[PDB]
RNA sequence: CCCAAUAUCUACAAUCAACCAACAAGUUAUUACCCUCACUGUCAACCCAACCAGGCAUGCUCAUAAGGAAAGGUUAAAAAAAGUAAAAGGAACUCGGCAAAUCUUACCCCGCCUGUUUACCAAAAACAUCACCUCUAGCAUCACCAGUAUUAGAGGCACCGCCUCCUUAAAUAGGCUCCACGAGGGUUCAGCUGUCUCUUACUUUUAACCAGUGAAAUUGACCUGCCCGUGAGGCGGGCAUAACACAGCAA
């Protein structure tokens, strides 16, 4: 009975784990958005260069 | 406020060269009664301080080598061994690091 | 608060201050030619 | 006046003193040495002692599975605490740590020490003995160990 | 970074532009030419403030996919700064409920209202302002004006309507009509609270110590004491008096 912690990394951490977390965190946004209208929204709305 | 007076040169000796003001000889230093290198009573002698940081990072460096990324913590011991050193029979099921240089005379 | 008086401008700095503004006046001629006795290397701006 | 007050001061306040030293045991239980302040290394000596204590409790209670998920940031070290740490120390009923001083820091001039957890893989710091037994004192105290051991 | 010439035109808004409703009223026909991509910006941690918690228009992300680091090390003295908590009492503080905590009420003076002003001590009871009144002016192509007496310029005043003893225990305080408004001025009810009776604890910065870098006002010379008198560390008469840092205080 061995509720161990996940073994991800941390979410708001200054690091390279760390922001591959958040690139996660916001792409799973976009999975759990249902109208194509608010996918596109937010897979296309940070302009760079 | 701001000064009346300049201070003379006598007033600024006696304040600069007053014995509170001195760096203390210190009464504690001797010599690694083995090692033979200088070092104070309560502090480990830093060249085999040193010495020591050495071999521990170059272990290190093997360690991470192996855990390949971040994250990679073991769930057992680990053991290191130096060239020509059979893992013994207290060892086994310990992660080996393996180095490729004659084990220190220092390392028991 | 002052002291950033100054908020540069090419277009403003070359028409009141430029070759031509001095060349369209007497006394911009007698300006060019005062800093032509003086020396200067910087005629107009 | 600051009479009883066991607690250092340090960082932005007490919510920094606590994620300071818990960085600092985070990287002693991640390496099983570190070489830090001096003042932060005893402050953070008890909570790698406590931290040990908690630990050899083992995962099925939940109480230390909580206090080790809040002490460790980097979670792939709980299971070492529970896995490698606590065991290790099944004996030891306490005193888990050794803590000493090194040379000052080249920069700050800052009082360092290293610490580390008894029994790591890691190469001997090097401690300092005693005098050894056959000196001129010891040897004349060891004839009045025989003297008074025969008398009595 | 532009455009071949000439004549013609060019009455009706924009507001999802359709319903209602308004006022501040918002290019081509002929003639000439069958030529092709040259030239310049393109960097950065950036610009104006002598180096900078300041200034800097627009588009998009609205809490971040982007960007950063509030603690050189230590100890936890005073005084100072910011914040959190507080027994009973709740303005007795004080010039004044300034600050803080809580959210209610009532009136009075001034000004009608929104607005504007003394960049850097005054935002107001001052200026402006609709409304009213007075004075001047019969009229062309550079303002008033491509206007014309219901117009233009210059002044005063300030819509509109009406006319030319109580309060407190105690009190020097408060008590032409005229809604609305005010970081305006004065007063009051109730609450609230460390404002206070009367302060206390903790945290952060400062602080003190170690290490690095390192100013400025000021300065006749100083081997720089106290009391009484004279007119005051320095004169006189008494007293005191081994030298030397460090942190405080402000006679
Ligand atoms: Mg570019
Ligand atoms: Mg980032
Ligand atoms: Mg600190
Ligand atoms: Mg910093
Ligand atoms: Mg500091
Ligand atoms: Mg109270
Ligand atoms: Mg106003
Ligand atoms: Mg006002
Ligand atoms: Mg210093
Ligand atoms: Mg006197
Ligand atoms: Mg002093
Ligand atoms: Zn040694």
């Amino acid at each position: 009975v061995a509720r161990y912690p996940p073994i991800v990394a941390s979410m708001t951490a200054d690091s390279k784990a760390a922001r591959l977390r958040r690139i996660e965190r916001w792409q799973a946004t976009v999975h759990a958005a249902e109208s194509v209208d608010e996918k596109l929204r937010i897979l296309t709305k940070m302009q760079f260069m | 406020a701001a000064p009346k007076n300049r201070r003379t040169i006598e007033v600024n000796r006696c304040r600069r060269r007053n014995p509170q003001k001195l760096i203390k000889v210190k009464n504690n230093i001797d010599v690694c009664p083995e090692c033979g290198h200088l070092k104070q009573k309560h502090v480990l002698c830093a060249y085999c301080y040193e010495k020591v940081c050495k071999e521990t990072a170059e272990i290190r460096r093997q360690i991470g080598k192996q855990e390949g990324g971040p994250f990679k913590a073991p769930t057992i011991e680990t053991v290191v061994l130096y060239t020509g050193e059979t893992p013994s029979e207290q060892d086994q099921g310990k992660r080996i690091i393996e180095r490729d240089r004659k084990r220190p005379s220092w390392f028991t | 608060a002052r002291g950033n008086e100054y908020q540069p401008s090419n277009i403003k700095r070359k028409n009141k201050h430029g070759w031509v503004r001095r060349l369209s006046t007497p006394a911009g001629v007698q300006v060019i030619l005062r800093r032509m006795l003086k020396g200067r290397k910087s005629l107009s701006h | 006046i600051s009479h009883g007050r066991v607690f250092r001061r340090m960082g932005l306040g007490p919510e920094s003193r606590i994620h300071l030293l818990r960085n600092l045991l985070t990287g002693l239980v991640r390496h099983e040495r570190i070489e830090a302040p001096w003042a932060r290394v005893d402050e953070m000596r008890g909570y790698a002692e406590k931290l040990i204590d908690y630990g050899k409790l083992g995962d099925t209670n939940e109480r230390a599975m909580r206090m080790a998920d809040f002490w460790l940031t980097e979670k792939d070290l709980i299971p070492k605490l529970f896995q490698v740490l606590a065991p290790r120390y099944k004996d030891q009923t306490g005193g888990y740590t050794r803590m000493l001083q090194i040379p000052n820091r080249s920069l700050d001039r800052a009082k360092m020490a290293v610490i580390e957890y008894k029994g790591n893989c890691l190469p001997p710091l090097p401690l300092p003995r005693r005098d050894s037994h056959l000196t001129l004192l010891n040897q004349l105290l060891q004839g009045l160990r025989q003297d008074l051991r025969q008398s009595q």
